[PDB]
C-alpha cells in the first residue's frame, strides 16, 4: 500500500499489540489472482494452501506480532555513541585546562598542604569523625 | 446630533480586501504610517542611546 | 536483513567505550588538575609552626 | 506576506511558534551564561578576575532561565499551540492581545542585556534586595534596567494569563464540562490563574524598589523608617507562586506524554489530578516565608511556614504515584519522549524530596544560602522542567513541524544530558552539608573535588545542547513528513494533520448533551 | 439592605436619578460647605531638620533637582529649611 | 461488578451473535485485549467462528497471536489454550500461527 | 419624564450578530452556540449531524460524568460508530449555508 | 466560512507598535532619570497614545459596525475586564501591604511612633471627607445612568454620564489642590512615600476610569450603544466601582486610621 | 571548617547543631525511604508484558497515598518542631556580643563592661603563614569564653550580610537598622569559621568568620589588653 | 508514528558536516574569548 | 541592688529573634529617667540599669548617632 | 499423550503486583534500617563516646601548646 | 492566503539544508555568543 498525508481523516492502518484488528486492511487493491483468493476464502479453509493461507495473512495485515515485537540492536548505538561525545566533551576540558586556567594558588602546594594537615589536627578539626578523628594521637599516625 | 450608524456599517462591512486598521481610507493610511515610522525611529534612537550609555564618558 | 545497528552497534559501542574511558583517564590523570582529595592516610604531617 | 503574516499574527499557531524559537535562542544565552559560571569555579582561583562580573553573570543566568526560556516556551510556546487544538476553538479569545504578549518579550529581554552593558551591571542575585539593589551600592542604570525589563516581562505575561483563562473557560464546545478538559489545558488554566494574582504584587514591589531608587521614597530605607525586609515579602509572595508556575505545565505534558507512550486512553485517577494541582496551586501561596527563616522572625511564624509547606508533598505524592499507575499495565512504547518523562518523574521526586529537608525552618538555617539549595532547585528545574520541555519538544515536534526527529539521535541526546546534568548537581548537595555559601566566585581549599566534578558535568550538558541543535537540523534537512499517529481518539491535537492547516476548527466539533 | 426608604415595586432609572439627586448630590454640597468653612489657611509648621525626613538619595531629575514634584514654598522646607 | 462465569458467558454470548459484523468482531477483540487476562477457549472458540461467518481467515490467525502475546511470561497459557482449541482449529482449517511460520522474524 | 432615542439590536444590529439573533428568534443554531441533544444512537435512530463540508469531527461523551471525550472525523455516508461505546453518528449537509 | 460564533480578528499591526511603545517609554524613564533627557519618554508616550487610539478605534470598528461581538464573544469580553481588574486589586493590595508593614511597627529612626514624629497629617473631616463623598455620589449617578440606558433613554443616560464625569474630574480638582497645601512630601521618609504612591496610583486611576467615561459620553452621543448591547459602557461603570472602591480603602486606612 | 571530599555537616561543636545532626539522620531516612521505594516501583512498571489498558479504578488505592505521606511528614514535623522552640528557648546569657556587617568585613563590640571593638578583615592569599587557610583566616578573631550562653546581636550598617558559622548551628541575616539575636554555645575550645551568607556585592565570598573558642580567664585578660 | 522516506536525505557524509558546523559555531567564538581573557585582564 | 550585672537578662517584653526594640526602649528610658533627676537636683544613679542595659544591647553607632540627634535638637524620640 | 493442565489464565498483571508490591517495601525499609544501623546510630554512639571521657581543659591545653591561639600562648 | 503544510509554517526557509545550516548557526551561534562578548566588555571597560 500507499499512506498519503491527505489521508489524516480517514481510518488507517497500525501494527499494535494494543489494538490487533485495525480499522483498515493493509492491502485495499486487488489483482486478479488475489480477488479469486478472496473468492477461495470464502470456501472451507482446509482447501487453501500453506502459501495462501500466507497470503491471506499479509493482505490483511502488514507485520506479525512476532515482527513487531522484535528487539533491535539500538541500543549498542545509543550508548556507543553516547560515549563517544561525552568521550569528546574530555577534549574540551583539556582545552580548556591548557589555555584558559592560569595556575592554582600555592596554597596546593605539597609542603603547604603538609604543614595546613598538621595544623588543622593542631586545632582538632572534625574531631568526632569528620578529620581528627582519623588521627591517632598517640601513635602519631593515621589511624589504620 | 443624528444616528449615522448604519452609514458607517455600510462603509466597514465593504468588501474590499482592506483589514479593519485601514478600512476607513487615506487617514488610516497617514496615522498607520506615523505611528510605524516614529516606532522604528524611536526604536533607532533608543538603540543609539544604550550603545552610547554602554561606554563609560566625561 | 541488517540495519544500521546490525552492521555497525558493535562497532560504534566497542570504539565509543574505548575512546570514552582513554581521553578521560588521560584527562584526569596527565595534565595536571588538582582534585585535592583527603589528606587522610596519604599525607605526613609537617610542622607548621 | 511575510510581515501581515509574522509580525502582525493573530493565529495561536504561529505566535506559539515565535514564543519557540525566541525560547531557544534564550536558552542559548541562559547555557552559556551558567558555563561561564562553572568556568569560574572550575579550579580554586579567580577566573574573570572581577567578582562584580561574576555577580551579573549569576543573576542574569537566572533571569534569563526562567522568564526568557522557561515561561515562553512552556506558557508561550506549548500553551499556544496546544490549548485552542485540545479544545476544539479556533483561536484564543483575545487573538491581537495574544501578540503583543509575544511582541513584550523582545524589548523586555532588550533591557536585560542592556542592563549588563551599561556601568557595571547588576550584580544584585535575581531576588535583587535592597539596599544592595540600591541607588547607593548599586548607582546608575544597571538595576533601573533590570527593574523595567521585570515590568515588561510582568504585563507580557498577565495579559497572557487573562487570554489563557478566558479562553479556557469560554471557548470550550458547549456540552463540554470543565471535567472533560485535558490536564495539559488544566495545567495551564492553574498556571494563568497564579500569574495574575502573583506577578501584580512583584510589579508593586519593583515599583516601590524603583521610586526608593529614583524618587527619593523610603519604603525598604532605614533612615525613612522603611524596612528592608519588606522587599523580602512582597518578592517572595511572587516568588513561591513562581516556582509552581515553572512547573505546573510541566506537570500537565508529563501526564500527556506517560498516558500516551503506556498506550492509555486517559491517566490514572483524573479528578486526583485535577485536585493535585488546584492544591498545589492554593497551598502555593501561603508558604513564601520559607524564604526567609534567617531573617530574624518570631518562632511562632517559623513553625507555621514550616508546617503549611510540607502538607505541599500529600497532593504532590499523589500526582507522583498516578502518574506511575497510568504506567502499570501499559504497553510501553520507548520513545525518546517517555525516556524523558521517565527521568522527569525520577528526578523531580528527588528535587522534590530534598525541598522537604529544606522545609525544616530548624535545618534551613544550616542549609540557607548554601550549595543544598542550589542542588534542590536544579534538580526540580534542570531534570523537572527541562526534562518536561524536552519530552513535550519531541513529542510533538512532529505536530509542530509535519517532520519527524531521527529517534536514534534523540536517545544518544537524552543519555548526554541524563549524565551531564547529574554529574553536575549531584556534587553539590555536599558542598551545601559542608558548608560553601551560594553566590561565591571562590571556595576555601577543602571544596575544590566537588566544585572540579561539578564543572566537568556542565560541559557534557553543553555537548548535549550542542547536539540538540544539530538534531533539529537532520529532521528539517531530511524531511521525513508524518503520515499516521497513533490514538487520535483521545488526542484532538493531532486530528487535524501535521502540521494543522493555519486555521482549524473553521466548523467546530459536534459534542452531544445525553 | 435598608434604613429609611421604599422603591422596590415599580423604579429603574427614575429610582436611581430620585437618589442622585434627592441624596447623593445633597451630601456633596453638604460636605463641600463644611469644607469651605474650615479653609482659610494653616500655621506654616515650626521647622526643625529632622534626618527621617526631606529624604535626598539621589537628586530629582528636573529643576535644580531639589524640590519635589508640588513643592509649595509656605508650607514645604528644603533640606536646609524654608525658602526666603 | 460481575464474576469470572459471568463475564466468560457475555463475551460468549457477543461473539456468537448470528450476524455479527466486521465492525463488532473487532472491537470485541480490541476491548477484550484491553484486561488483565488471557480469555478463556470458550471466548476464543466463539470469536473464531464469528471469522469464519465473516469468511475472515487471516482475522483468525491474528487472534490466535494475539493470546499467545496477552500470556506474555507464561509460556503455559498458550500451549494449553490451543489443545483445547485443536477440535474447533481442525473443524475450521483454521492453521496456527506456528504452523504459518508468522512466529519468526 | 421619559424619552427614547437608545436603538435597540432589532434596529441596529448588524454582521454576525445579526445573523445569531435573528436565528435564535426562529430557534435555529447555526453558529454552534447550543449543544446538540442526543438522540437513541442506534443503527435507525443516529445522531444527526449537521456540516456545511463532506467531514465533521465528533466528540463522543459515551457515558455521562466520563472525563475522556473519544474524538473522531465522522464523514459524510453510511452512520459511523463511536469506536469505544458504539452511538451512531450520521453528517448530515448543510442549512448553516444561506 | 465560520460557523462558529466567535471573531478571528484580522492581521493587526497595534501588538507590534504597542511593544515598542512599551520600550520607548521605559528607555525614556530610563533616559529621564539618569541622562535629565525626556525626547524618548516623550516619543514612547506619543506612540503610546497612538497605539491605544487606533486598537480601540479597531474594536469599535469590528463591533458596532462590523457586527463581530456575537453574545458569545461578549461573554469573552466580560471574563477579561474582571480578570483584568482582580489583577489591579492585587497590585494596589502590594502597596495597602507596605502601609501596614509601616504603620503597625513604626522604627526608631521615626520616633517608634505613628505617624512619624515632624509628619502633620491632614483632617481626614476636611477635604479627604468631600472627596469621599465625591466618588460615593459618581457611583450613585452612574448606576442611573446604566438604567437610563437600559430604559432606552438617550437624553438621561448622557444627563447622568455627564454628572458622573464632572464629579470624577472634582475629584481630581481637590486631590490636585491637597496635594499642593499638603505639608508633607513624598520625600518624608515612608510616611511621604506610602502616602503618595498609593494616592497617587490611585488618583492615575481616576483619570483612566474618567478618560473612559468620556470615551463612552461620545460614543453615546453617536449612537453607538444599544439598549441590550453597551459592553464598553460596563466595563467602564465596573472600571468607575473598582475605583470607588479602593478610594474607600484608602480613606479608612490612610487618611483615618493611619492619621 | 570543612575537610577535602567531605560528604556531609561539619562535626558539632554545639548541643543545637548535634541535635539537628540527629534530626538530619532521621529525615535523610526517610528521603532514602521514599526515593528507593519510587525507583523500584517505575521499575517494576517497566519490565512486563503483561498488559491492563483498560480503565482501572482510583478510590481506594488513593487513601493510602495520601494517609501514608501525612502519617510520615507528621513523624518529620514533630522532632522538626521540638528543634525550633529549642534554638529559641530561654536563654540566661553571661555576655553580649555584638557584630555589625560592613562591605567588606566585619566589626565586633564587647559593651558589657569597656567599650570594646575592632574589625575583622580576611587575610589576603600572598600575606598567609604556612599552614595557614585561604580565605578563611582574619587577622583579629572573635575570641570568646568556651562553655558559657553567649548572646550574638547581629546587624549592619550598610546592605545586608549574613553571620554565620556551620559547625555552630549558627546563621543570622545582618540587616541594617535591625538587631538579631542568637544564641551561641561551644562545648570545646578552639577555631570555628564561617563566612557571609547574604550576598553583599564584590567580596561577598571574602569577608569570613573566625571565632576563638578559649577559658574564661584567658578571655579576660584578652578583652583588656584589646582596649 | 509513520512516515515518509526523506524528501531530501541527509547522508552520513553530510551529517558529519551538519554535526562539525553545528559544534563549531558553539565552540570557536567561546573559545576566542576565553583564549583571550588574560589579553582582557590587563585592561 | 543587682550588681554583679554581667549582661541583659531576658526581658519577656522582647522575647523574639528581633531585639531592635530592646536597645530603643531602654536607650529612652535611660534618657527620660536622666532628664527626671535633674529637674529635681536628684542622683542620677537610679537609672544606671538602663544605661547599663542599653550599653549591653545597642551598636555604638546607634547610640553615638541617637546622642548627636539629642544634642542638635533632631532627636525623634520623646524624652 | 497427556493434555496440559489448566493454568491459572485471569488477573496475571494484578497477581505480579502483589507480589512485587512486598518486595518493595521489604527494600525500601531495607535502605531505610541500613542508614539507621551504619550511619545514624554510629552518629549518636560516635557522640556519646567522644564526650563520655572529654576533658575541654586538657584539650585546650593542647591547643594552646601546640600554638594555635591569638589569645593565650 | 498562507501557505499551508511542511516546511511553510515557519518564519524561516527550509528549501535548502545548507542554507538553513547557516542560518541555524547565526541563530543559535549568537545567541550562545553574547554573554562571552559581555564579559569581555566589561573586563574592557575597566
Ligand atoms: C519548579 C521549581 C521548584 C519546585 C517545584 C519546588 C518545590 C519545593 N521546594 Fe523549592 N526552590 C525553588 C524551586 C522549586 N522548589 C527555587 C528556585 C528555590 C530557590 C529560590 C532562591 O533562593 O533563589 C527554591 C527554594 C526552596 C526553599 C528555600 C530554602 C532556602 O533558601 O533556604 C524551600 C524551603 O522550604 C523550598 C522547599 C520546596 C518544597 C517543600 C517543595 C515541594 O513543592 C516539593 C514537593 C515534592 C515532593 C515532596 C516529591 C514528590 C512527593 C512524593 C513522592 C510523596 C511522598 C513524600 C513525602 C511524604 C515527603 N524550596
Ligand atoms: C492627582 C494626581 C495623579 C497622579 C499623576 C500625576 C503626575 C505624575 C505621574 C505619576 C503617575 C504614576 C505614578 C507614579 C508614582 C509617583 C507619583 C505620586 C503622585 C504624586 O504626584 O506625588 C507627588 C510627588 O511626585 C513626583 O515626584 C512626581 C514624579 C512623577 C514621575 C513619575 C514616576 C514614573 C514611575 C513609573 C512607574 C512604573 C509603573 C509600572 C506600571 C506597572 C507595570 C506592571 C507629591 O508631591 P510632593 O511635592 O512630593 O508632595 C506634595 C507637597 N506639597
Ligand atoms: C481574605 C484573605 C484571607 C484572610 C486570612 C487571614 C490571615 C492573615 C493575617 C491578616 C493580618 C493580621 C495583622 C494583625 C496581626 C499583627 C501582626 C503585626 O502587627 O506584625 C507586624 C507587621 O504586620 C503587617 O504589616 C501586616 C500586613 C498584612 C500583610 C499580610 C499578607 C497577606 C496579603 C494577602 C493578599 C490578599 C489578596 C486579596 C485582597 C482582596 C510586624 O511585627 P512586630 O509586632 O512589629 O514586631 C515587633 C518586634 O520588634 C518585637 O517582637
Ligand atoms: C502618564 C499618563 C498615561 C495615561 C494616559 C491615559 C490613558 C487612557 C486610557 C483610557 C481607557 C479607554 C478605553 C476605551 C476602550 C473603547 C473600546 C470599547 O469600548 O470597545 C467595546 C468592547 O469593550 C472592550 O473591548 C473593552 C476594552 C477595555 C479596556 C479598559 C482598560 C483600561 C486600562 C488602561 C491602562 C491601565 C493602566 C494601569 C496602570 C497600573 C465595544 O463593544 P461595545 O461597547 O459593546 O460596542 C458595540 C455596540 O455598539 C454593539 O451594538
Ligand atoms: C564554555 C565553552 C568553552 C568552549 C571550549 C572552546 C573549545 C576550543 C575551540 C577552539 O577555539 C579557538 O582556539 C584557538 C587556540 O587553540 C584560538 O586561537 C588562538 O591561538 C592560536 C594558536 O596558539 C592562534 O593561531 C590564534 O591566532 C589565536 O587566536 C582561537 O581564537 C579560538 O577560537
Ligand atoms: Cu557580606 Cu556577603
Ligand atoms: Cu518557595
Ligand atoms: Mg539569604
Ligand atoms: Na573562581
Ligand atoms: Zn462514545
Amino acid at each position: 500500500s500507499v499512506v498519503k498525508s491527505e489521508d489524516y481523516a480517514l481510518p488507517s492502518y497500525v501494527d499494535r499489540r494494543d489494538y490487533p484488528l485495525p480499522d483498515v486492511a493493509h492491502v485495499k487493491n486487488l489483482s486478479a489472482s488475489q480477488k479469486a483468493l478472496k473468492e477461495k476464502e470464502k470456501a472451507s479453509w482446509s482447501s487453501l494452501s500453506i502459501d495462501e493461507k500466507v497470503e491471506l495473512y499479509r493482505l490483511k495485515f502488514k507485520e506479525s506480532f512476532a515482527e513487531m515485537n522484535r528487539s533491535t540492536n539500538e541500543w549498542k548505538t545509543v550508548v556507543g555513541a553516547a560515549m563517544f561525545f561525552i568521550g569528546f566533551t574530555a577534549l574540551l576540558l583539556i582545552w580548556e585546562k591548557h589555555y584558559v586556567y592560569g595556575p592554582i594558588p600555592h596554597t596546593f602546594e605539597e609542603e603547604w598542604v603538609a604543614k595546613q594537615t598538621k595544623r588543622m589536627l593542631d586545632m582538632k578539626v572534625a574531631p568526632i569523625q569528620g578529620f581528627s578523628a582519623k588521627w591517632d594521637y598517640d601513635k602519631n599516625e593515621w589511624k589504620k | 446630533f443624528e444616528n449615522r450608524v448604519a452609514e458607517k456599517q455600510k462603509l466597514f462591512q465593504e468588501d474590499n480586501g482592506l483589514p479593519v486598521h485601514l478600512k476607513g481610507g487615506a487617514t488610516d493610511n497617514i496615522l498607520y504610517r506615523v505611528t510605524m515610522t516614529l516606532c522604528l525611529g524611536g526604536t533607532l534612537y533608543s538603540l543609539y542611546c544604550l550603545g552610547w550609555a554602554s561606554f563609560p564618558h566625561k | 536483513a541488517p540495519d544500521f545497528h546490525d552492521k555497525y552497534g558493535n562497532a560504534v559501542l566497542a570504539s565509543g567505550a574505548t575512546f570514552c574511558v582513554a581521553v578521560w583517564v588521560y584527562m584526569a590523570t596527565q595534565i595536571g588538575i588538582e582534585w585535592n582529595p583527603s589528606p587522610v592516610g596519604r599525607v605526613t604531617p609537617k610542622e607548621w609552626r | 506576506m511575510f510581515i501581515n503574516r509574522w509580525l502582525f499574527s493573530t493565529n495561536h499557531k504561529d505566535i506559539g511558534t515565535l514564543y519557540l524559537l525566541f525560547g531557544a535562542w534564550a536558552g542559548m544565552v541562559g547555557t552559556a551564561l551558567s558555563l561561564l559560571i562553572r568556568a569560574e569555579l572550575g579550579q580554586p582561583g579567580t577566573l574573570l578576575g572581577d567578582d562584580q562580573i561574576y555577580n551579573v553573570v549569576v543573576t542574569a543566568h537566572a533571569f534569563v532561565m526562567i522568564f526568557f526560556m522557561v515561561m515562553p516556551i512552556m506558557i508561550g510556546g506549548f500553551g499556544n499551540w496546544l490549548v485552542p487544538l485540545m479544545i476544539g476553538a479556533p483561536d484564543m479569545a483575545f487573538p491581537r492581545m495574544n501578540n503583543m504578549s509575544f511582541w513584550l518579550l523582545p524589548p523586555s529581554f532588550l533591557l536585560l542585556l542592556a542592563s549588563s552593558m551599561v556601568e557595571a551591571g547588576a550584580g544584585t542575585g535575581w531576588t535583587v534586595y535592597p539596599p544592595l539593589a540600591g541607588n547607593l551600592a548599586h548607582a546608575g542604570a544597571s538595576v533601573d534596567l533590570t527593574i523595567f525589563s521585570l515590568h515588561l516581562a510582568g504585563v507580557s505575561s498577565i495579559l497572557g494569563a487573562i487570554n489563557f483563562i478566558t479562553t479556557i473557560i469560554n471557548m470550550k464546545p458547549p456540552a463540554m464540562s470543565q471535567y472533560q478538559t485535558p490536564l495539559f489545558v488544566w495545567s495551564v488554566m492553574i498556571t494563568a490563574v497564579l500569574l495574575l494574582l502573583s506577578l501584580p504584587v512583584l510589579a508593586a514591589g519593583i515599583t516601590m524598589l524603583l521610586t526608593d531608587r529614583n524618587l527619593n521614597t523610603t519604603f525598604f530605607d532605614p533612615a525613612g523608617g522603611g524596612d528592608p525586609i519588606l522587599y523580602q515579602h512582597l518578592f517572595w509572595f511572587f516568588g513561591h507562586p513562581e516556582v509552581y508556575i515553572l512547573i505546573l505545565p510541566g506537570f500537565g505534558m508529563i501526564s500527556h506524554i506517560v498516558t500516551y507512550y503506556s498506550g492509555k486512553k486517559e491517566p490514572f485517577g483524573y479528578m486526583g489530578m485535577v485536585w493535585a494541582m488546584m492544591s498545589i496551586g492554593f497551598l502555593g501561596f501561603i508558604v513564601w516565608a520559607h524564604h526567609m527563616f534567617t531573617v530574624g522572625m518570631d518562632v511562632d511564624t517559623r513553625a507555621y511556614f514550616t508546617s503549611a509547606t510540607m502538607i505541599i508533598a500529600i497532593p504532590t505524592g499523589v500526582k507522583v504515584f498516578s502518574w506511575l499507575a497510568t504506567l502499570h499495565g501499559g504497553n510501553i512504547k520507548w520513545s525518546p519522549a517517555m525516556m524523558w518523562a521517565l527521568g522527569f518523574i525520577f528526578l523531580f521526586t528527588v528535587g522534590g524530596l530534598t525541598g522537604i529537608v529544606l522545609a525544616n525552618s530548624s535545618l534551613d538555617i544550616v542549609l540557607h544560602d548554601t550549595y543544598y539549595v542550589v542542588a534542590h532547585f536544579h534538580y526540580v528545574l534542570s531534570m523537572g522542567a527541562v526534562f518536561a520541555i524536552m519530552g513535550g519538544f519531541v513529542h510533538w515536534f512532529p505536530l509542530f513541524s509535519g517532520y519527524t526527529l531521527n529517534d536514534t539521535w534523540a536517545k544518544i541526546h537524552f543519555a548526554i544530558m541524563f549524565v551531564g546534568v547529574n554529574m553536575t548537581f549531584f556534587p553539590q548537595h555536599f558542598l551545601g552539608l559542608s558548608g560553601m555559601p551560594r553566590r561565591y566566585s571562590d571556595y576555601p581549599d577543602a571544596y575544590t573535588m566537588w566544585n572540579t566534578i561539578s564543572s566537568m558535568g556542565s560541559f557534557i550538558s553543553l555537548t548535549a545542547v550542542m547536539l540538540m541543535v544539530f538534531i533539529i537540523w537532520e529532521a528539517f534537512a531530511s524531511k521525513r513528513e508524518v503520515l499516521t499517529v497513533d490514538l487520535t481518539t483521545t488526542n484532538l491535537e493531532w486530528l487535524n494533520g501535521c502540521p494543522p492547516p493555519y486555521h482549524t476548527f473553521e466548523e467546530p466539533t459536534y459534542v452531544n448533551l445525553k | 439592605a435598608s434604613a429609611a426608604k421604599g422603591d422596590h415595586g415599580g423604579t429603574g432609572a427614575r429610582t436611581w436619578r430620585f437618589l442622585t439627586f434627592g441624596l447623593a448630590l445633597p451630601s456633596v454640597a453638604l460636605c463641600t460647605l463644611n469644607s469651605w468653612l474650615h479653609s482659610g489657611h494653616r500655621e506654616r509648621p515650626a521647622f526643625i531638620p529632622y534626618h527621617h525626613l526631606r529624604i535626598r538619595t539621589k537628586p530629582f531629575s528636573w529643576g535644580d533637582g531639589n524640590h519635589t514634584f508640588f513643592h509649595n514654598p509656605r508650607v514645604n522646607p528644603l533640606p536646609t529649611g524654608y525658602e526666603k | 461488578h460481575e464474576t469470572d462465569e459471568e463475564f466468560d458467558a457475555r463475551w460468549v454470548t457477543y461473539f456468537n451473535k448470528p450476524d455479527i459484523d466486521a465492525w463488532e468482531l473487532r472491537k470485541g477483540m480490541n476491548t477484550l485485549v484491553g484486561y488483565d487476562l488471557v480469555p478463556e477457549p470458550k471466548i476464543i472458540d466463539a470469536a473464531l467462528r464469528a471469522c469464519r461467518r465473516l469468511n475472515d481467515f487471516a482475522s483468525a490467525v491474528r487472534i490466535l497471536e494475539v493470546v499467545k502475546d496477552k500470556a506474555g511470561p507464561h509460556k503455559e497459557i498458550y500451549p494449553y489454550v490451543i489443545q483445547e482449541l485443536r477440535p474447533t482449529l481442525n473443524e475450521l482449517g483454521i492453521s496456527t500461527p506456528e504452523e504459518l511460520g508468522l512466529d519468526k522474524v | 419624564a421619559s424619552g427614547g432615542g437608545v436603538p435597540t439590536d432589532e434596529e441596529q444590529a448588524t454582521g454576525l450578530e445579526r445573523e445569531v439573533m435573528l436565528a435564535a428568534r426562529k430557534g435555529q443554531d447555526p453558529y454552534n452556540i447550543l449543544a446538540p441533544k442526543a438522540t437513541s444512537g442506534t443503527k435507525e435512530d443516529p445522531n444527526l449531524v449537521p456540516s456545511i463540508t463532506n467531514k465533521r469531527i465528533v466528540g463522543c461523551i459515551c457515558e455521562e460524568d466520563n472525563s475522556t471525550v473519544i474524538w473522531f472525523w465522522l464523514h459524510k455516508g453510511e452512520a459511523q460508530r463511536c469506536p469505544s461505546c458504539g452511538t451512531h453518528y450520521k453528517l448530515v449537509p448543510h442549512q448553516l449555508a444561506h | 466560512h465560520q460557523t462558529h460564533a466567535y471573531h478571528m480578528v484580522n492581521p493587526s499591526p497595534w501588538p507590534l507598535t504597542g511593544a515598542l511603545s512599551a520600550l520607548l517609554m521605559t528607555s525614556g524613564l530610563t533616559m529621564w532619570f539618569h541622562f535629565n533627557s525626556m525626547t524618548l519618554l516623550m516619543i514612547g508616550l506619543t506612540t503610546n497614545m497612538l497605539t491605544m487610539y487606533q486598537w480601540w478605534r479597531d474594536v469599535i470598528r469590528e463591533s458596532t459596525f462590523q457586527g463581530h461581538h456575537t453574545p458569545a464573544v461578549q461573554k469573552g469580553l466580560r471574563y477579561g475586564m474582571i480578570l483584568f481588574i482582580i489583577s489591579e486589586v492585587l497590585f494596589f493590595t502590594g502597596f495597602f501591604w507596605a502601609f501596614y508593614h509601616s504603620s503597625l511597627a513604626p522604627t526608631p529612626e521615626l520616633g517608634g511612633c505613628w505617624p512619624p514624629t515632624g509628619i502633620h497629617p491632614l483632617n481626614p473631616l476636611e477635604v479627604p471627607l468631600l472627596n469621599t463623598s465625591v466618588l460615593l455620589a459618581s457611583g450613585v449617578s452612574i448606576t442611573w445612568a446604566h438604567h437610563s440606558l437600559m430604559e432606552g433613554d438617550r437624553k438621561h443616560m448622557l444627563q447622568a454620564l455627564f454628572i458622573t464625569i464632572t464629579l470624577g474630574v472634582y475629584f481630581t480638582l481637590l486631590q490636585a489642590s491637597e496635594y499642593y497645601e499638603a505639608p508633607f512630601t513624598i520625600s518624608d521618609g515612608v510616611y511621604g512615600s506610602t502616602f503618595f504612591v498609593a494616592t497617587g496610583f490611585h488618583g492615575l486611576h481616576v483619570i483612566i476610569g474618567s478618560t473612559f467615561l468620556i470615551v463612552c459620553f461620545f460614543r453615546q452621543l453617536k449612537f453607538h450603544f444599544t439598549s441590550n448591547h453597551h459592553f464598553g459602557f460596563e466595563a467602564a461603570a465596573w472600571y468607575w466601582h473598582f475605583v470607588d472602591v479602593v478610594w474607600l480603602f484608602l480613606y479608612v486606612s490612610i487618611y483615618w486610621w493611619g492619621s | 571548617m570543612a575537610y577535602p571530599m567531605q560528604l556531609g555537616f561539619q562535626d558539632a561543636t554545639s548541643p543545637i547543631m548535634e541535635e539537628l545532626l540527629h534530626f538530619h539522620d532521621h529525615t535523610l531516612m526517610i528521603v532514602f525511604l521514599i526515593s528507593s521505594l519510587v525507583l523500584y516501583i517505575i521499575s517494576l512498571m517497566l519490565t512486563t508484558k503483561l498488559t491492563h489498558t483498560s480503565t482501572m479504578d482510583a478510590q481506594e488505592v488513593e487513601t493510602i497515598w495520601t494517609i501514608l505521606p501525612a502519617i510520615i511528614l507528621i513523624l518529620i514535623a514533630l522532632p522538626s518542631l521540638r528543634i525550633l522552640y529549642m534554638m529559641d528557648e530561654i536563654n540566661n546569657p553571661s555576655l553580649t556580643v555584638k557584630t555589625m556587617g560592613h562591605q567588606w568585613y566585619w566589626s565586633y563590640e564587647y559593651t558589657d563592661y569597656e567599650d570594646l571593638s575592632f574589625d575583622s578583615y580576611m587575610i589576603p592569599t600572598s600575606e598567609l603563614k604556612p599552614g595557614e587557610l585561604r580565605l578563611l583566616e582574619v587577622d583579629n578573631r572573635v575570641v570568646l569564653p568556651m562553655e558559657m550562653t553567649i548572646r550574638m546581636l547581629v546587624s549592619s550598617e550598610d546592605v545586608l550580610h549574613s553571620w554565620a558559622v556551620p559547625s555552630l548551628g549558627l546563621k543570622t541575616d545582618a540587616i541594617p537598622g535591625r538587631l538579631n539575636q542568637t544564641t551561641l554555645m561551644s562545648s570545646r575550645p578552639g577555631l570555628y569559621y564561617g563566612q557571609c551568607s547574604e550576598i553583599c556585592g564584590s567580596n561577598h565570598s571574602f569577608m569570613p568568620i573566625v571565632l576563638e573558642l578559649v577559658p574564661l580567664k584567658y578571655f579576660e585578660k584578652w578583652s583588656a589588653s584589646m582596649l | 508514528i509513520t512516515a515518509k522516506p526523506a524528501k531530501t536525505p541527509t547522508s552520513p557524509k553530510e551529517q558529519a558536516i551538519g554535526l562539525s558546523v553545528t559544534f563549531l559555531s558553539f565552540l570557536l567564538p567561546a573559545g576566542w574569548v576565553l583564549y583571550h581573557l588574560d589579553n582582557y585582564k590587563k585592561s | 541592688k543587682i550588681k554583679n550585672y554581667q549582661t541583659a537578662p531576658f526581658d519577656s517584653r522582647f522575647p523574639n529573634q528581633n531585639q531592635t526594640r530592646n536597645c530603643w526602649q531602654n536607650y529612652l528610658d535611660f534618657h527620660r529617667c536622666e532628664k527626671a533627676m535633674t529637674a529635681k537636683g536628684g542622683d542620677v544613679s537610679v537609672c544606671e540599669w538602663y544605661r547599663r542595659v542599653y550599653k549591653s544591647l545597642c551598636p555604638i553607632s546607634w547610640v553615638s548617632t541617637w546622642d548627636d540627634r539629642r544634642a542638635e535638637g533632631t532627636f525623634p524620640g520623646k524624652i | 499423550s497427556t493434555a496440559l493442565a489448566k493454568p491459572q489464565m485471569r488477573g496475571l498483571l494484578a497477581r505480579r503486583l502483589r507480589f512485587h508490591i512486598v518486595g518493595a517495601f521489604m527494600v525500601s525499609l531495607g535502605f531505610a534500617t541500613f542508614y539507621k544501623f551504619a550511619v545514624a546510630e554510629k552518629r549518636k554512639k560516635a557522640y556519646a563516646d567522644f564526650y563520655r571521657n572529654y576533658d575541654s581543659m586538657k584539650d585546650f591545653e593542647e591547643m594552646r601548646k601546640a600554638g594555635i591561639f591569638q589569645s593565650a600562648k | 492566503h498562507y501557505e499551508e503544510g511542511p516546511g511553510k509554517n515557519i518564519p524561516f526557509s527550509v528549501e535548502n539544508k545548507w542554507r538553513l545550516l547557516a542560518m541555524m548557526t547565526l541563530f543559535f551561534g549568537s545567541g550562545f555568543a553574547a554573554p562571552f562578548f559581555i564579559v569581555r566588555h566589561q573586563l574592557l571597560k575597566k
